[PDB]
RNA sequence: AUGAUGUCAUACUUAUCCUGUCCCUUUUUUUUCCA
C-alpha cells in the first residue's frame, strides 16, 4: 500500500493524459497498482483542489462545531468544509490534544 | 560438568581436588576447565585459594556463573531484577507448555512476553506480571505456563531473598534501567559468549534454537546461559550486548575485540 | 634458572603470537638452546601444554615439531624423563582419532629413536602384567608403536622372553597382544621376522587358558594377513595343532581357532589346503546353525576366503558346502541384518565366480517370489551382481522361464521405489538378449496391464520398464510389437500426471532411439505435431524429458517437419529458456543449435535477436549461448553481419547479449576464428571506450576467449591493439570487470606472450604509488607464476650497480 | 589469492625490494642457464672448460648471487 | 630522505623520464632506469585523477556504430531497418499472431556473398603501436597533419593547386616561432599529398 | 559461475581420479565452461580416502562421470596447479 | 539512458527522470 | 590473572601421576 | 566539476541458486509481638 514519488508522477501524468472516469487504463501503465488504489490516492492526496494550507479561525470553529454536532461522521462533515476526512480528522485530533 | 560442586570442595577445606577420593575419578579436563573458569570468576587467588569473595560465592547454593548476578549485583544495582533473572534461569523443567496441537494460542501467549534484549527480560516479564495477580494458578494457565516449575522459580527467589544478609547485598531496583540489568548479567556473563556464527573462543559453529525469542533479528554481539546439542549446536537463553561494557568486565579473558 | 623459564616463556609467546617466520626462528633459537635450558623445564612447560585443552590444530601440530625439534637436539637428555613423557602420551596412543593417533604415533616414534628401548622396557615392564584389560591395551600399544619404531629384533628376544615367561597369563596376553598389534602395524615388514614370531607364539597357540589362546589365534590370523602370501611353511608348524584344535575348542576360541585356519588356507599347498577344507568343512557345517552374528560374520569371511583359495576344487565345493550352506543362510533373519545381508551378497558373488553362478541361480530362484520385500531385494541384488559378473550363457531354457516368471512377480510386488531392483531388471534382460524373445509378449503384456492402474506410480514404474527394456526388444527386431508399443505410448501421451507423462516421454525417447524414424510407427510427421503442445507444459520433468525427445528428433529425423512447425518449435523454446533447471536450458540450445542446422540460420537468428532485445530480465544469457551455438554450428560468417549490426541498436542491453554472444562463440569456436578477429576487432575497440562497466567487462571476456582460441596463429598485432585498451581498464574496483580484466590479462599473457606483458609491468612495478604499484605487482606475479621460465631471456638488460653485479657474463659468451 | 602464490619462486609483493627482485632474476637466470643444455653448451664450451666444471660455476654463483645483499 | 628533481636529472640520462612525483619513491633511480627503456609505457592518468576512469562524460552525444566496408557491401543493415521498423508498427495481436503463424524467407539472400566477404573481401583494419596507451581523449588529436603544411581543405579552399597564396609570404617570412624545429618541404627544405611538409 | 570463497586444496596432486554428480555434469572444474574436456582431473589426497569416495569435486553430490578439465585451462595449463574439489572454508 | 544536461545526472528509469523537477538549484548555478 | 598461575596444577599433576579412570574411553576391536 | 556519506527506489553482473534446523534425568541450612 505504499506510494512512491515515482508512482505519483506516473499517475498524475496519466490523470493528465487519460482524463478523469479512465482508471483501469491508468493502472495498465503502474506495476503492482490497482484502479481503486489509483483512485482513492488522487482523490485523497494528488488532487490539486485540495486546500494544503493552513487552518483559519473560522475553519477550525467550523471543524469544532460541526465535530459537536455531528460526531465521527466524517465524510460528512469534510465537503463542508471543504478538506479531506483524513486532515479534518487529524486537525481534530490536534485540536484536542492542544486543549489537553 | 562440574563447576558447581567444585566451589563446594573447595569451600569445605580440601584442596586436593584432583587426589580427592572416589568411586571413580573424575577426568582432569574436566577440572581443568572448573579451575579456569574459577580464575576467570572472581573467587581464585594467584595460588587457587578461595577468596572471601569465594566465600559469597559459595554461600548461596545455586551455580557460580550464575552466583555472579549476586557480585555483580550493587556493581549496577538493579539487584531484585537480577534476583529473578536468577530464579528463572534457576529453574529444573522447561518454562512455557507447548501442548500436542493447540500451538497458537501458546506461540501468541509465548509472543505477548517478548522483550527486546533477550529472554531474560522475558523471564522478568513473566515474574513481574505474575506479580500483582494474586499469584494465580489461573494466570500460568490463561498464559500457557507451567503451574509446577514457577512456583519453584518463586521458592528459589525466596530462599535467595532470604539469603542475602550473609551475602550483605540490599534489595536494590532500577525500575527501567533495563541496560544495567544487562550490564550486570554480561559482569556475570563473560565466559558464556559467541558471534560470528561461530563461538569467540573455542571456535565452533552456533545455530539459534527456534524457541528462543531472538530466532528471528539476528545480533550483533550475544551472550547465552547453554549449549545443548541435540540436533544442531543449539543457543539457548541468549541476550542483547553490544560487546562495549564487554570489556568492562574481566579484562584479562577479554583482548582484541 | 628463573630468566631460563622467562625466556622459555618468551619463545612459547613468539611462536604461539608471532609470525610463522619469528616462530620458526624462535624454534631454532630454542633447538639451539635445548641442551643449555635443558629437558626438565622443557618437559614442564611442553606437557602442560600436550595436556592443554585448548590448544588448536595448528597449535598442537607446532607441538609435535618442537617435541621433535627438542628430541632431535637432546636424545638422550630425556633418559630420566621417559616415564613422564610416557604417562602423556600413553592416551595419545589410545587415541580414538585418527590424526591423533597418528600425533602419538610420531610421539612415540620420537621418544623411541631419542631415548632408548631399553628404558622404555624396563617402564612397560610393571605394566605388562596389569590387571585391568584397558591398561593392559594401553601398554600393548604403546609397545607395539616403540617395537615399529625401533625394529623388530631390537625387542624381539625381550618379546620371546616376555612370553615364554610363566609368571603370569596376563603378561603373556599382553605380549602376544603387542606382536599382534606390532604385526597390524607393520604389515609386510614383519615378513623376514615371520618365522621367529612364529616360534615365539607357538608356545602360546597351545595355550590352556581360552583368552590366551584366543588372542594366540587371533596373532595367527594377524600375521597371516600381515604376511601376504610369504611364510606359509612357517607358521606350518602351527598348521597340525590348530587344525585338531578345532575339533577342540568351543565358543570364541572356535572362532578365532576358525578366523586363524580361513587366514592360513590361502597360501598353502595345495593338497594341503584340500585336506583343510575337508577337515574344517565338518566344523563349518557345524557352525552354521551357530545364532552368533559374530561367529556367523567369520563363518562367512573364512567361507569367502575358502572359495578365493584356488585348488579347492569345483564339484567337491557343489556337494558340500553349498547345499546346507543354502538351508541355512538363506532365511529373512539373514536379510533382516543389514552388513550381514552385503557380506553375504558379496559371498555369494564370489562363490557364484568361483564355482559357476548357474547353481547358485537355479538354487536361489525361488526365493525371488517370496513376500519379504527386503529379502527379494537382496535376492535381486544378488542376481543382478552375478548376472553382471559372469553372464546368462549358463542360464537353462526352464531356469530362464524361472527367471522370467520370478522377476515379473518381484515387480508385480514393488511398494517402494525400488529403482536398483529396476536397474536390476534391466541388467539381466539385457544378459539374457536374444533369448527373451519367446517371454516377451508376457512381458508386454503384464506391463500394458499395469498401465491401466489407479495408481500414478505404477503407470511410472511400467513407463519406466518400458524404457528399459526397449533396446533388448529392440535386439531381436521384432518390430511389431516395438511399434504397438509406441501405438500404445502415443495414446497414452495425454496424462494429465506429470511424473507418469515425463516416464511416458523418456520410453518414447528410448524407442525412438532404438528404432530409427523409418520403421517408427506412428511416423515423426504425426509424433512431433502432438509432442508440440506439450512443450507448454510447466513441469520440469515433462520439459526435460520432451526436449530431450525434441532433440533426439532434430538431430535425427529433422527432414520429415516443415520449416513452419520448427519455427513454432523455436517460439516455444524461447519461453521454456525461462525453466529453472539448467540442463533444460543446455538441452534448449543444443536443440536450437539442432533446427538452425535443420533449416537455416536465419530466421531463428532474427528471433533470438529479438528475444535478446525484448526480454530484459534474470534470462536471455541463454539467447547468447543459444545465438553462439547457431553460429558455430552454422558456419559463422553467415551469422556475423546480422550480429554486427544489432550492436548499433541503442536499448541498454542488445549489446551486452551482443558481446555476450561473440564471447561465447570464440570460445565455442576455439582455433577457427583468426578469419573474424579482424571483423569483431573494431567492435571490441568500440566496446572498450564505453561509459559502462558492463560493456568494457564482456569485451575483457571476448578479448580472453579470442586470445585463448587462436593462440599460435600471428594474430598478435590485433591482440596487442586490443591489449592497449584493455590495460588501461586495470584501474576499476567492481569485483566482475577486475576479474574479467585478470582473465583478459591471463589470455593475453598467453596468447601474445611474457615479453610485452613484462614490459607493460616493468615501468610500473615500481611505481611510487601504494596501491597502483600493489595492482602492477599483482599482474607481474601472475605472469610470472605463469611464465617463470621464459622470463630470463625476457628480462630487461640492466648493467650492474654498486650493491652488486648484474650483467651476466654467461650471456656474452660467443662460441 | 594463495599463500603458494605468494610462496612461489619469483613471486613478491608491493614492498619487495630492487636487491631481493635482482637477487631472484639472478637465481632464476642461474637456474635456467643450468637447466638448458643448450644455454649451458653456449656458454661452457666458449671458454677452455668442461661441462660439470660449469655446471660446479654456475652452483657456486647462485650461491654468489647471495652474495653481497644490503 | 629523498633528493630533488635536479639530483634525478643528473644522475640519470633521461631528465624527461622523471616524473614530479617519482622522488618521493623508494627507488627513484631504479624507476627512471626503468622508465628511460626503449618499450615501456607510462601509467594510466586516472592514478592522480579523484574522476573514474571514462565515467565523468554523463551529457555528451555519440554515433553509435561504424560498421566496416564488407559487412556494409554485404548490405545486412537495408532490411534489417525495415524488419525492425515494420516490426516497430506491429500490435501484439499481430505480434502473438506472427508467432503462432510464422512467415520466413524474409532476408534469404545467399551463403556465397558473405562467404566472400568474411574470405576475399577480407581486408585488414589499422591497429596502433604497441606503446599506445587509450585515455579520456586520444580521439581528436590525430595530426600526429605534420606542422609546417597546410591541410587539403585549406588548399582547396585558398586555390592551392599540387602554390598557395600565402606560400611566398611564408618564404619570405622564414620559420615560424611557434614551430622552429618545423621544416615546410618545398620552400624551406627541398612533400606528397597535403602533407608538403614536417 | 564462480564465488570469491572456496580455495580447493592446493595440494599435490597423485593417483586418485576425480568424480562429477549430475546435477553439474560436464563442466569445467576451473573456469565452468562447457568446450572440449580434455584432461583428466586428479585429486591429490584423503578427498578420495575415506567416506569421500567416489563423491562431488563440486558440490558434494553422489558422483556418477569422471571429472575433466576444458582445454582452454590446460591452455596455460592450469590443471597441474593442484586439486579441485572444493574445501568449504 | 536519460540524462539530465542541467543536473548533469543519469538516469536508470524514466520516472526517475520524471522525479527530477534539487533541479532548480542546479538550474539557478548553471544559469550563470 | 596470568597465564602460568593456571599451569602450576597441571605441572603438579603431571609431576604426580595419572590414572586410567580419569577420562576413560571405550574402544576396542578397531581397525 | 565530478570526493565521502546514508537500507530510498530503479537499472545491472556472475551460464549464481529454486533450498534446511524445537532438552533425558534431578540434588544443594540455621533467629520478636501485646488486658
Ligand atoms: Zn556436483
Ligand atoms: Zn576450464
Ligand atoms: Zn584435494
Ligand atoms: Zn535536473
Amino acid at each position: 500500500g505504499v506510494w512512491r514519488n515515482t508512482e505519483d508522477e506516473i499517475l498524475k501524468a496519466a490523470v493528465m493524459k487519460y482524463g478523469k472516469n479512465q482508471w483501469s487504463r491508468i493502472a495498465s501503465l503502474l506495476h503492482r497498482k490497482s484502479a481503486k488504489q489509483c483512485k482513492a490516492r488522487w482523490y485523497e492526496w494528488l488532487d490539486p483542489s485540495i486546500k494544503k494550507t493552513e487552518w483559519s479561525r473560522e475553519e477550525e470553529e467550523k471543524l469544532l462545531h460541526l465535530a459537536k454536532l455531528m460526531p465521527t461522521q466524517w465524510r460528512t462533515i469534510a465537503p463542508i468544509i471543504g478538506r479531506t476526512a483524513a486532515q479534518c480528522l487529524e486537525h481534530y485530533e490536534f485540536l484536542l490534544d492542544k486543549a489537553a | 560438568s562440574l563447576g558447581n560442586v567444585v566451589l563446594l570442595l573447595k569451600s569445605l577445606g580440601i584442596h586436593d581436588l584432583m587426589h580427592f577420593d572416589f568411586l571413580d575419578p573424575p577426568p582432569y579436563e574436566t577440572l581443568l576447565l572448573a579451575l579456569e573458569q574459577l580464575y576467570a570468576l572472581g573467587a581464585l587467588n594467584h595460588l587457587g585459594e578461595l577468596t572471601t569473595s569465594g566465600r559469597k560465592m559459595a554461600e548461596l547454593p545455586v551455580d557460580p556463573m550464575l552466583s555472579k548476578m549476586i557480585l555483580a549485583s550493587e556493581k549496577y544495582s538493579c539487584s531484585e531484577e537480577i534476583l529473578t533473572v536468577a530464579a528463572m534461569l534457576s529453574v529444573n523443567n522447561s518454562i512455557f507448555y507447548r501442548p500436542k496441537d493447540k500451538v497458537v494460542h501458546a506461540d501468541n501467549a509465548r509472543v505477548n512476553f517478548f522483550l527486546p534484549g533477550g529472554d531474560h527480560l522475558v523471564l522478568l516479564n513473566v515474574y513481574t506480571q505474575w506479580a500483582e495477580s494474586g499469584y494465580s494458578s489461573q494466570w500460568c494457565y490463561e498464559n500457557f505456563v507451567q503451574f509446577r516449575s514457577m512456583r519453584r522459580a518463586r521458592d528459589v527467589r525466596e530462599q535467595l531473598e532470604g539469603l542475602l544478609e550473609r551475602v550483605e547485598v540490599g534489595l536494590s531496583s532500577c525500575q527501567g534501567d533495563y541496560i544495567r540489568v544487562r550490564k550486570a548479567i554480561t559482569a556475570g556473563y563473560f565466559y558464556h559468549t559467541a558471534r560470528g556464527y561461530r563461538t569467540v573462543k573455542q571456535q565452533q559453529t552456533v545455530f539459534i534454537h527456534p524457541n528462543s525469542s531472538l530466532f528471528e533479528q539476528q545480533p550483533r554481539w550475544l551472550l547465552y546461559h547453554e549449549l545443548v546439542l541435540t540436533t544442531k549446536e543449539f543457543m539457548r537463553q541468549v541476550l542483547e550486548i553490544e560487546s562495549s561494557w564487554l570489556l568492562e568486565v574481566a579484562p584479562h579473558y577479554y583482548k582484541a575485540k | 634458572e628463573e630468566q631460563k623459564e622467562r625466556k622459555i616463556m618468551k619463545l612459547l609467546l613468539k611462536i604461539k603470537n608471532g609470525t610463522p617466520p619469528m616462530r620458526k626462528a624462535a624454534l631454532r633459537q630454542i633447538t639451539d638452546k635445548a641442551r643449555e635450558f635443558g629437558a626438565g623445564p622443557l618437559f614442564n612447560q611442553i606437557l602442560p601444554l600436550l595436556m592443554s585443552p585448548t590448544l588448536e590444530d595448528q597449535e598442537r601440530h607446532l607441538l609435535v615439531k618442537v617435541i621433535d625439534r627438542i628430541l632431535y637436539k637432546l636424545d638422550d637428555l630425556v633418559r630420566p624423563y621417559v616415564h613422564k613423557i610416557l604417562v602423556v602420551i600413553e592416551p595419545l596412543l589410545i587415541d580414538e582419532d585418527y590424526y591423533a593417533r597418528v600425533e602419538g604415533r610420531e610421539i612415540i616414534s620420537n621418544l623411541a629413536k631419542a631415548a632408548g628401548l631399553a628404558t622404555m622396557i624396563s617402564t612397560m615392564r610393571p605394566d605388562i602384567d596389569n590387571m585391568d584389560e584397558y591398561v593392559r591395551n594401553t601398554t600393548a600399544r604403546a609397545f607395539a608403536v616403540v617395537a615399529s619404531a625401533l625394529g623388530i629384533p631390537s625387542l624381539l628376544p625381550f618379546l620371546k622372553a616376555v612370553c615364554k615367561s610363566k609368571k603370569s597369563w596376563q603378561a603373556r596376553h599382553t605380549g602376544i597382544k603387542i606382536v599382534q598389534q606390532i604385526a597390524i602395524l607393520m604389515g609386510c615388514a614383519i615378513l623376514p621376522h615371520l618365522r621367529s614370531l612364529v616360534e615365539i607364539i607357538e608356545h602360546g597357540l597351545v595355550d590352556e587358558q581360552q583368552k590366551v589362546r584366543t588372542i594366540s589365534a587371533l596373532a595367527i590370523a594377524a600375521l597371516a594377513e600381515a604376511a601376504t602370501p610369504y611364510g606359509i611353511e612357517s607358521f606350518d608348524s602351527v598348521l597340525k595343532p590348530l587344525w585338531k584344535g578345532i575339533r577342540q575348542h568351543r565358543g570364541k576360541g572356535l572362532a578365532a581357532f576358525l578366523k586363524a585356519i580361513g587366514y592360513l588356507i590361502p597360501l598353502m599347498d595345495a593338497e594341503y589346503a584340500n585336506y583343510y577344507t575337508r577337515e574344517v568343512m565338518l566344523i563349518l557345517i557345524r557352525e552354521f546353525q551357530s545364532p552368533d552374528e559374530e561367529m556367523k560374520k567369520i563363518v562367512l569371511k573364512v567361507v569367502k576366503q575358502c572359495c578365493g583359495t584356488d585348488g579347492v576344487e569345483a564339484n567337491y565345493i557343489k556337494t558340500e558346502i553349498l547345499p546346507p550352506f543354502f538351508k541355512h543362510f538363506w532365511q529373512h533373519r539373514m536379510a533382516l541384518d543389514r552388513r550381514n545381508y552385503r557380506q553375504l551378497v558379496d559371498t555369494t558373488v564370489e562363490l557364484a565366480n568361483k564355482v559357476g553362478a548357474a547353481e547358485i541361480i537355479s538354487r536361489i530362484v525361488d526365493d525371488l517370489k517370496d513376500e519379504a520385500e527386503q529379502y527379494r531385494k537382496m535376492v535381486m541384488e544378488t542376481i543382478e551382481k552375478i548376472m553382471g559378473n559372469l553372464g546368462a550363457a549358463d542360464i537353462d531354457h526352464k531356469l530362464e522361464e524361472q527367471l522370467i516368471d520370478g522377476i515379473l512377480y518381484a515387480f508385480q510386488e514393488q511398494t517402494t521405489e525400488d529403482s536398483v531392483m529396476l536397474n536390476g531388471f534391466g541388467t539381466v534382460v539385457n544378459a539374457l538378449g536374444k533369448r527373451v524373445k519367446p517371454y516377451l509378449p508376457q512381458i508386454c503384456g503384464t506391463v500394458l496391464w499395469r498401465l491401466n492402474n489407479k495408481s500414478a506410480k505404477v503407470r511410472q514404474q511400467a513407463a519406466d520398464l518400458i524404457s528399459r527394456t526397449a533396446v533388448v526388444m529392440k535386439t531381436c527386431q521384432e518390430e511389431k510389437l516395438m511399434g504397438h508399443l509406441g501405438v500404445v505410448l502415443y495414446e497414452y501421451l495425454g496424462e494429465e500426471y506429470p511424473e507418469v507423462l515425463g516416464s511416458i516421454l523418456g520410453a518414447l525417447k528410448a524407442i525412438v532411439n532404438v528404432i530409427g524414424m523409418h520403421k517408427m510407427t506412428p511416423p515423426i510427421k504425426d509424433l512431433l505435431p502432438r509432442l508440440t503442445p506439450i512443450l507448454k507444459n510447466r513441469h520440469e520433468k515433462v520439459q526435460e524429458n520432451c526436449i530431450d525427445l525434441v532433440g533426439r528428433i532434430a538431430d535425427r529425423g529433422a527432414e520429415y517437419v516443415s520449416a513452419r512447425e520448427w519455427m513454432r518449435i523455436c517460439f516455444e523454446l524461447l519461453e521454456l529458456l525461462k525453466a529453472h533447471k539448467k540442463a533444460i536450458r543446455r538441452a534448449t540450445v543444443n536443440t536450437f543449435g539442432y533446427i538452425a542446422k535443420a533449416i537455416g540460420p536465419h530466421d531463428v537468428l532474427a528471433t533470438l535477436l529479438n528475444n535478446l532485445k525484448v526480454q530484459e530480465r534474470q534470462n536471455r544469457v541463454c539467447t547468447t549461448v543459444a545465438i553462439a551455438i547457431v553460429a558455430e554450428t552454422c558456419s559463422p560468417f553467415t551469422v556475423l553481419p546480422a550480429l554486427m549490426n544489432e550492436y548499433r541498436v541503442p536499448e541498454l542491453n542488445v549489446q551486452n547479449g551482443v558481446l555476450k554472444s561473440l564471447s561465447f562463440l570464440f570460445e565455442y569456436i576455439g582455433e577457427m576464428g583468426k578469419d573474424y578477429i579482424y571483423a569483431v576487432t573494431p567492435l571490441l575497440e568500440d566496446a572498450l571506450m564505453d561509459r559502462d562497466l558492463v560493456h568494457r567487462q564482456t569485451a575483457s571476456a571476448v578479448v580472453q576467449h579470442m586470445s585463448l582460441g587462436v593462440y599460435g596463429f600471428g594474430c598478435e598485432d590485433s591482440l596487442n591493439h586490443l591489449l592497449n585498451y584493455v590495460w588501461p581498464n586495470v584501474f576499476e574496483t567492481s569485483p566482475h570487470v577486475i576479474q574479467a580484466v585478470m582473465g583478459a590479462l591471463e589470455g593475453l599473457r598467453v596468447a601474445i606472450g611474457p615479453c610485452r606483458m613484462l614490459q607493460y609491468c616493468l615501468q610500473g612495478l615500481f611505481h611510487p604509488a601504494r596501491k597502483v604499484r600493489d595492482v602492477y605487482w599483482k599482474i607481474y606475479n601472475s605472469i610470472y607464476i605463469g611464465s617463470q621460465d621464459a622470463l630470463i631471456a625476457h628480462y630487461p638488460r640492466i648493467y650492474n650497480d654498486d650493491k652488486n653485479t648484474y650483467i651476466r657474463y654467461e650471456l656474452d659468451y660467443i662460441l | 589469492l594463495e599463500h603458494l602464490q605468494s610462496k612461489y619462486i619469483g613471486t613478491g609483493h608491493a614492498d619487495t625490494t630492487k636487491w631481493e627482485w635482482l637477487v631472484n632474476q639472478h637465481r632464476d637466470s642461474y637456474c635456467s642457464y643450468m637447466g638448458h643444455f643448450d644455454l649451458l653448451n653456449y656458454f661452457a664450451i666458449a671458454e677452455n672448460e668442461s661441462k660439470a666444471r660449469v655446471r660446479f660455476n654456475l652452483m657456486e654463483k647462485m650461491l654468489q648471487p647471495c652474495g653481497p645483499p644490503a | 630522505n629523498r633528493f630533488t628533481v635536479a639530483e634525478l636529472k643528473q644522475l640519470v640520462a633521461r631528465p624527461d623520464v622523471v616524473e614530479m612525483h617519482d622522488v618521493t619513491a623508494q627507488d627513484p633511480k631504479l624507476l627512471v632506469h626503468l622508465k628511460a627503456t626503449r618499450n615501456s609505457v607510462p601509467v594510466p592518468r586516472h592514478w592522480c585523477f579523484k574522476r573514474k576512469y571514462l565515467q565523468g562524460k554523463r551529457g555528451i552525444e555519440k554515433p553509435p556504430f561504424e560498421l566496416p566496408d564488407f559487412i556494409k557491401r554485404t548490405g545486412i543493415q537495408e532490411m534489417r531497418e525495415a524488419l525492425q521498423e515494420k516490426e516497430e508498427q506491429k500490435t501484439m495481436k499481430s505480434k502473438m499472431r506472427e508467432k503462432v503463424r510464422p512467415k520466413m524467407g524474409k532476408i534469404d539472400i545467399d551463403y556465397q556473398k558473405l562467404h566472400d566477404a568474411f574470405f576475399k573481401w577480407q581486408t585488414k583494419p589499422k591497429l596502433t603501436i604497441h606503446g599506445d596507451l587509450y585515455y579520456e581523449g586520444k580521439e581528436f588529436e590525430t595530426r600526429l597533419k605534420k606542422p609546417g603544411d597546410l591541410s587539403d581543405e585549406l588548399r582547396i579552399s585558398l586555390g592551392m593547386p599540387v602554390p598557395p597564396p600565402w606560400l611566398i609570404a611564408m618564404q619570405r617570412y622564414g620559420p615560424p616561432p611557434s614551430y622552429p624545429n618545423l621544416k615546410i618541404p618545398g620552400l624551406n627544405s627541398p612533400l606528397y599529398g597535403d602533407v608538403f611538409g614536417t | 559461475k564462480h564465488h570469491p570463497d572456496l580455495i580447493f586444496c592446493r595440494k599435490q596432486a597423485g593417483v586418485a581420479i576425480g568424480r562429477l554428480c549430475e546435477k553439474c555434469d560436464g563442466k569445467c572444474v576451473i573456469c565452468d565452461s562447457y568446450v572440449r574436456p580434455c584432461t583428466l582431473v586428479r585429486i591429490c589426497d584423503e578427498c578420495n580416502y575415506g567416506s569421500y569416495q567416489g563423491r562431488c569435486v563440486i558440490c558434494g553430490g553422489p558422483g556418477v562421470s569422471d571429472a575433466y578439465y576444458c582445454k582452454e585451462c590446460t591452455i596455460q595449463e592450469k590443471d597441474r596447479d593442484g586439486c579441485p574439489k572444493i574445501v568449504n572454508l | 539512458s536519460y540524462e539530465c544536461k542541467l543536473c548533469l545526472t543519469l538516469h536508470n528509469n524514466e520516472g526517475s527522470y520524471l522525479a527530477h523537477t534539487k533541479h532548480q538549484t542546479n538550474l539557478a548555478r548553471r544559469a550563470a | 590473572e596470568a597465564v602460568p598461575v593456571e599451569a602450576y596444577g597441571l605441572a603438579m599433576l603431571r609431576g604426580m601421576g595419572w590414572k586410567p579412570g580419569e577420562g576413560i574411553g571405550r574402544t576396542f576391536n578397531q581397525v
